[PDB]
C-alpha cells in the first residue's frame, strides 16, 4: 500500500506500508528513509496527531492521502518579543518610550498606553519632550528582550498575539494548559499553544495552504478557520525557527509572484520569480549573475518556447475544544494606601487614587507605587 | 545594519542599510551591487510586495532579515 508523505517540503514522497502497519512502524519507515531519529517524529493526518498503536487502516488513510511528518525534539509580563540573539526564541519583552524627533528618553506622556494600538501605531500617543531644545509632541514606543542586559540599538519585534496564560485557557488542538500561548484575533479569540501552533504552521506550509492577502502577504487564520483572523504581524512565524521561517518566506515570495500575475522559471534548480508583460508568452529568465539561467520558455506549456500551439487538506478542530479555548469566554480595587475603592477605565495599569488626602499613583496589578519596572513589564493589561 | 536580498534562484546580496532607508534606496543599493535597474526590481517581504515610498522600519524588517528579489522583465 502507498501513502504520500510530506516532511518539511511541498514535494510529497510515496511510502510502501501495509493496512496492518502501525503508526509506530510508519514513523520507522520515514526515520530509515530520511536518517532522522523516529522518537522525534510527529505524524499528522487532517490536522490530527495519530496515536502510534493505531494501524494505517484504522486512520482512514484510503489512497495517496497526505500524511505530514513534523520533526520536534524534547513577574508579570504583558509583552513578548522575538529575540534573534542570543536567545533565538520568544521572550518576555520590556516596553520602552522615547521622543520621536530627538529619539531620547525625555518624552512625558499625557496619559500612559492602554492597548497594543497605542504602542504599535506610529505617532498615536501624544506627550511633551523634556530635553533642553526639542519641540517633540509625539511618542515612539519600542521593545527590548527582557531575558538579558540591553544595548539601546538592540531592539526586538513585539509579538503582540503572545500572552502569559494567566487565565488557564486550554489549547484549541491539544486541550492542555500551556504558557505562553498564541491568541488569534478572531471574534472568539481562540488560543493555541506554541507546540500546536508549530504543527499547524509547518503542515499548512507543506500543503501551500497559507493565505495570500495583497496588503498583508503570506499568513494563516485561526486553526478553527474563523473569518477576519489572519496573523497581521508576520514575524510571529519566527516562532517556527529560522529554517521553517526561511522556508515560509520563500513559499511566500513564490505565492506573491504567482498572485502578481508572473511565473517561476521551469528549469531544474532555477525557479526564478519572473514578471512578464500581460501579452508576452515568450518568457526569458532574465538577470545576469542571478536570476540568470537564462532559459526562454513558453508562459503556457512551460517547455522551451515554440512558435505553434501547446488535494486540499482539512485541519480538524473539535467544537467543544474551540468553546473552551477562548481568551475572554475585577471592576474596582481599594487604593493600597487609603483603602478607598478605585475603578479601572481601560487597559492602562497606571492608577491614580482620586482621594484628595491620598492621590497615590500605583500599579493595578501589583498594588505598589508606580515605577519604571511596572511600565516596562506591564504598562497595560492584555 | 546588514540585510540580505535573496533571489528565488538562491543568489544572495548583503546590504548595509538603516531602518529609515526607503524601498527606493534598497533598490538603488542593489543597482550599485548587481547593476539591475530599479524599474526591473520587485522586493517582497513575507509575501508582501514592498512599495518604493515606504521605509524598512514600516515593514519591521530587522537586523539580518532577508528580502526577496523578483524581476519585471522587458524584451515579453
Ligand atoms: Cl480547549
Ligand atoms: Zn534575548
Ligand atoms: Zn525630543
Ligand atoms: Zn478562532
Ligand atoms: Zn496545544
Ligand atoms: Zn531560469
Ligand atoms: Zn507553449
Ligand atoms: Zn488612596
Ligand atoms: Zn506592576
Amino acid at each position: 500500500m502507498i501513502v504520500f508523505v510530506r516532511f518539511n517540503s511541498s514535494h510529497g514522497f510515496p511510502v510502501e506500508v501495509d493496512s496492518d502497519t502501525s503508526i509506530f512502524q510508519l514513523k520507522e519507515v520515514v526515520a530509515k528513509r530520511q536518517g532522522v531519529p523516529a522518537d522525534q517524529l510527529r505524524v499528522i493526518f487532517a490536522g490530527k496527531e495519530l496515536r502510534n498503536d493505531w494501524t494505517v487502516q484504522n486512520c482512514d488513510l484510503d489512497q495517496q492521502s497526505i500524511v505530514h511528518i513534523v520533526q520536534r525534539p524534547w513577574a508579570t509580563n504583558s509583552f513578548y518579543v522575538y529575540c534573534k540573539g542570543p536567545c533565538q526564541r520568544v521572550q518576555p519583552g520590556k516596553l520602552r518610550v522615547q521622543c520621536s524627533t530627538c529619539r531620547q528618553a525625555t518624552l512625558t506622556l499625557t496619559q500612559g498606553p492602554s492597548c497594543w494600538d497605542d504602542v504599535l501605531i506610529p505617532n498615536r500617543m501624544s506627550g511633551e519632550c523634556q530635553s533642553p531644545h526639542c519641540p517633540g509632541t509625539s511618542a515612539e514606543f519600542f521593545f527590548k528582550c527582557g531575558a538579558h542586559p540591553t544595548s539601546d540599538k538592540e531592539t526586538s519585534v513585539a509579538l503582540h498575539l503572545i500572552a502569559t496564560n494567566s487565565r488557564n485557557i486550554t489549547c484549541i488542538t491539544c486541550t492542555d494548559v500551556r504558557s505562553p500561548v498564541l491568541v488569534f484575533q478572531c471574534n472568539s479569540r481562540h488560543v493555541i499553544c506554541l507546540d500546536c501552533f508549530h504543527l499547524y504552521c509547518v503542515t499548512r506550509l507543506n500543503d501551500r495552504q497559507f493565505v495570500h492577502d495583497p496588503q498583508l502577504g503570506y499568513s494563516l487564520p485561526c486553526v478553527a478557520g474563523c473569518p477576519n483572523s489572519l496573523i497581521k504581524e508576520l514575524h510571529h512565524f519566527r516562532i517556527l525557527g529560522e529554517e521553517q521561517y526561511n522556508r515560509y518566506q520563500q513559499y511566500g515570495a513564490e505565492e506573491c509572484v504567482l498572485q502578481m500575475g508572473g511565473v517561476l522559471c521551469p528549469r531544474p534548480g532555477c525557479g526564478a520569480g519572473l514578471l512578464p508583460e500581460p501579452d508576452c508568452r515568450k518568457v526569458t529568465c532574465e538577470g545576469g549573475n542571478g536570476l540568470g539561467c537564462g532559459f526562454a520558455f513558453c508562459r503556457e506549456c512551460k517547455e522551451a518556447y515554440h512558435e505553434g500551439e501547446c488535494t486540499t487538506q482539512a485541519y480538524r478542530v473539535d467544537e467543544r475544544a474551540a468553546e473552551q479555548a477562548r481568551w475572554e469566554a475585577k471592576t474596582t480595587k481599594p487604593c493600597p494606601r487609603c483603602h478607598v475603592p478605585v475603578e479601572k477605565n481601560g487597559g492602562c495599569m497606571h492608577m491614580k487614587c482620586p482621594q484628595p488626602q491620598c492621590r497615590l499613583e500605583w500599579c493595578w496589578n501589583c498594588g505598589c507605587e508606580w515605577n519604571r519596572v511596572c511600565m516596562g513589564d506591564h504598562w497595560f493589561d492584555v | 545594519m546588514q540585510i540580505f536580498v535573496k533571489t528565488l534562484t538562491g543568489k544572495t546580496i548583503t546590504l548595509e542599510v538603516e531602518p529609515s532607508d526607503t524601498i527606493e534606496n534598497v533598490k538603488a543599493k542593489i543597482q550599485d551591487k548587481e547593476g539591475i535597474p530599479p524599474d526591473q526590481q520587485r522586493l517582497i517581504f513575507a509575501g508582501k510586495q514592498l512599495e518604493d515610498g515606504r521605509t524598512l522600519s514600516d515593514y519591521n524588517i530587522q537586523k539580518e532579515s532577508t528580502l526577496h528579489l523578483v524581476l519585471r522583465l522587458r524584451g515579453x
